């Protein structure tokens, strides 16, 4: 009475996350009857799972 | 005479021999096979003057 029995049990698990942001703001104003206004700004956002 | 398991029986004149066996031989084979894939992604961008 013979009994041979083979387990090969794996298990793999991998998880990557990365996330990018980035935010840039420039206004310049300049008067001297002269008036000048400029405002603008940038936004970015960026994220991968 | 012949008995097999507690049983008369009579042997032919054709058969020579006719011998009881265990040989109790019997395979399973298993296999599972898992796989996951998961992508994700959301970029934001804004601009203003």
């Amino acid at each position: 009475y013979r009994v041979l029995f083979y387990v090969d049990s794996e298990k793999l698990k991998q998880n990557d996350f990365n996330s990018v942001e980035e935010k840039k703001c420039k206004s310049s104003g300049w008067h001297f009857v002269v008036k000048f206004s400029s405002h603008g700004c940038k936004e970015l956002e960026n994220a991968l799972k | 005479p012949h008995y097999i398991l507690n049983t008369r029986f009579r042997k032919p004149y054709n058969v020579e021999s006719y011998t009881p066996q265990t040989q109790g031989k019997y395979e399973f084979i298993l296999k599972e096979y898992e796989s996951y894939s998961d992508f994700e992604r959301n970029v934001t961008e804004k601009m203003a003057s």
